[PDB]
RNA sequence: ACGAGACUCUGGCAUGCUAACUAGUUACGCGACCAACUUCUUAGAGGGACAAGUGGCGUUCAGCCACCCGAGAUUGAGCAAUAACAGGUCUGUGAUGCCCUUAGAUGUCCGGGGCUGCACGCGCGCUACACUGACUGGCUCAGCGUGUGCCUACCCUACGCCGGCAGGCGCGGGUAACCCGUUGAACCCCAUUCGUGAUGGGGAUCGGGGAUUGCAAUUAUUCCCCAUGAACGAGGAAUUCCCAGUAAGUGCGGGUCAUAAGCUUGCGUUGAUUAAGUCCCUGCCCUUUGUACACACCGCCCGU
């Protein structure tokens, strides 16, 4: 009874889900699990992709929950 | 509905077909201090002190 | 040694017992009671371990306390 | 860390009709001769990762391994790992397809029933062939 | 320089009142920077009331015959992503985390009447220890099936958690449950 | 005067003691600037704990409760009072009292049917519910113990033929803290993982690869893999065991033996929800009481 989500990625679509984390007052992939129904492992890539795109740092690793975190 | 400290003076014993509740007496410290008995239940140690949230329940003994 | 809570807080036993005893061999009793009492007085659990150990397997059971199962 | 590749409703490997629910590549349970050690062995050979996006995944991987298999022999790759080996009827492993045919050939009972042998009655009647023990314990197999 | 964990202090915290350290009683040797202390809280009653309820807390969920007892798992829960919401917060959860949880709490539960008889429940107390952990307890199973079988799980429960450790006010469940059952039973004063 | 206690064995503790070429090591030490009067393991003449200190309950007695201190504050077992029972054993014993069958001696001889059925007539047994269950093989793990000629012909095991390892054959060590072995096809963990539970998560049979080599095994000996999908997540009436290193999970070793275990006897390993109470059920004991019972309530006993 999985739900259905929205997971093509468009040129019109893509770009409307990707900016919607950093609207929260809560925000961690427990978070996002609990509340927007997709998984966890999709906010996960996105905060390595956040990660890449170099504006933060990686400090350890685990299969669910990862510390990416930030001192500027 | 007051809150109360007391504190235990005397350890009774259990009651029940086959044993469910325990009987102490706690006297209060800041209200005309008198003795009052009153059954408890869990680990009420010696002596301690017990929180009277109400002055009138008692325990019905035998 | 295997075992973590064995060498694990073994360590910091170890490191109270060679602390109290360089100072009381080279320096004075003074300072090794005040440096000693902090880090003993932080935790009680380093010159204590516990005692407990498996017993016997008894009479006419599976195990130590656990017996058989009776039938009439 | 993206792809252009597109959501499928709709997929299709081997022409099973089952429940897609979950997800894959380790539900692989209607494919016959894929996953666990055989397919990491298989992926680890190909040389890839997993610096990808887990819950899209195609089944390309799954089809090479498949075409792998198709000519398995060629390589001395340790050969135990198909089915139903050293049977009679062919010196050699041969390929075979589609639901249906295959639970049936997990026991081979043609033989064995015309040669007039307890053997037949054993596995016929959903019973022990080997003997496990089934008045107090050993009552599954029926419910 | 005797300041608790690595954040918090000891020189800060005061209620001028020492009256009320039932809850946080942090001035002696028995301060913990991480609960994997060892030890046994069955060996003697009022052992386990001895119990520091963080400790409490993290290890009765020790249940069901697979992940009893395994402090490695406590521990793990309690330092994975706790490392990371002390430096995602930066600011207080101390209302919320003292106030659902730590006066959500009961005031009556029951007990048996005379030798038979299964229709009622004579309403007694404890001093608040007993009562207040029970409620924790039914609060281990109910926080658990909030896991079991379910979204939320095991070592990300660590604001709740944290709501059901600290001090003083309410909102909880399992304890509303006590509470119909406190009301129900308290009838018969 | 016995029994109880004491006692014996066993665990738990030493900046102490007695010393080890099988554990353990210091600046005229190398194979490396580009023969420490003995302590971790082993085991001995000793020490240590006494309700001893404090507080509170107790004709201020015996003692009880709690608390520091402490390795430890009712701490595993063994042994265990006359009378008892027509309890079991004559199939453990030229241990042992005679009424008394048969030749088809309850002797031999890899010899030889069953009992290894399935409408169950019963009893002891073989088994864990999710990021906890198991794989990455990416860090030094445990035992408790056993192991080769009076009999006797039967011991425990360290490389290669090589499919992917016990292993059909050559090979050495160990009568053992010397070898197996710092216990040679094992943690429970984990970059094969469950996003909310029939999927990857724990196996309904049942087939191949070379089988340890036991005439037989099927009318009891002998590996993991293809993922082939089994009410796939707290259980008629009745109930058995159990209070901290209980239970339960889990493997290992002894006995039986041909390394024959689903049995038992021990051993570690993970590790514990509940209870520090009661006499309600089943019983037991220290009293008083009743009895027409004494083969002792399964008694005795009344009625056409």
């Amino acid at each position: 009874d999985k739900l259905n989500n929205l997971v093509l990625f468009d040129k019109a679509t893509y770009d409307k889900l990707c900016k919607e984390v950093p609207n929260y007052k809560l925000i961690t992939p427990a978070v996002v699990s609990e509340r927007l129904k997709i998984r966890g492992s999709l906010a996960r890539a996105a905060l390595q992709e956040l990660l890449s795109k170099g504006l933060i740092k990686l400090v350890s690793k685990h299969r669910a929950q990862v510390i990416y975190t930030r001192n500027t | 509905q007051p809150i109360k400290l007391a504190r235990v003076t005397k350890v009774l014993g259990r009651t029940g077909s086959q044993g469910q509740c325990t009987q102490v007496r706690v006297e209060f410290m800041d209200d005309t201090s008198r003795s009052i008995i009153r059954n408890v239940k869990g680990p009420v140690r010696e002596g301690d002190v017990l929180t009277l949230l109400e002055s009138e329940r008692e325990a019905r003994r035998l | 040694g295997g075992g973590h809570v064995a060498q694990i807080y073994a360590i910091r036993q170890s490191i109270s017992k060679a602390l109290v005893a360089y100072y009381q061999k080279y320096v004075d009793e003074a300072s090794k009671k005040e440096i000693k009492d902090i880090l003993i007085q932080y935790d009680r659990t380093l010159l204590v371990a516990d005692p407990r150990r498996c017993e016997s397997k008894k009479f006419g059971g599976p195990g130590a306390r656990a017996r058989y199962q009776k039938s009439y | 860390l993206v792809i252009p590749e597109k959501f499928q409703h709709i997929l299709r490997v081997l022409n099973t009709n089952i429940d897609g629910r979950r997800k894959i590549a380790f539900a692989i349970t209607a494919i016959k001769g894929v996953g666990r050690r055989y397919a990491h062995v298989v992926l680890r050979k190909a040389d890839i990762d997993l610096t990808k996006r887990a819950g899209e995944l195609t089944e390309d991987e799954v089809e090479r391994v498949i075409t792998i298999m198709q000519n398995p022999r060629q390589y001395k790759i340790p050969d135990w790992f198909l089915n139903r080996q050293k049977d009679v009827k062919d010196g050699k492993y041969s390929q075979v397809l589609a639901n249906g045919l295959d639970n049936k050939l997990r026991e081979d009972l043609e033989r064995l029933k015309k040669i007039r042998a307890h053997r037949g009655l054993r596995h016929f009647w959903g019973l022990r062939v080997r003997g496990q023990h089934t008045k107090t314990t050993g009552r599954r197999g029926r419910t | 320089d005797i300041k608790l964990f690595g954040k918090w202090s000891t020189d800060d915290v005061q209620i001028n009142d020492i009256s009320l350290q039932d809850y946080i009683a942090v001035k002696e040797k028995y301060a913990k920077y991480l609960p994997h202390s060892a030890g046994r809280y069955a060996a003697k009653r009022f052992r386990k009331a001895q119990c520091p309820i963080v400790e409490r807390l993290t290890n009765s969920m020790m249940m069901h015959g697979r992940n009893n007892g395994k402090k490695l798992m406590t521990v793990r829960i309690v330092k994975h992503a706790f490392e990371i919401i002390h430096l995602l917060t930066g600011e207080n959860p101390l209302q919320v985390l003292v106030n659902a949880i730590i006066n959500s709490g009961p005031r009556e539960d029951s007990t048996r009447i005379g030798r038979a008889g299964t229709v009622r429940r004579q309403a007694v107390d404890v001093s608040p220890l007993r009562r207040v952990n029970q409620a924790i307890w039914l609060l281990c199973t109910g926080a658990r099936e909030a896991a079991f079988r379910n979204i939320k799980t095991i070592a990300e429960c660590l604001a709740d958690e944290l709501i059901n450790a600290a001090k003083g006010s309410s909102n909880s469940y399992a304890i509303k449950k006590k509470d119909e059952l406190e009301r129900v039973a308290k009838s018969n004063r």
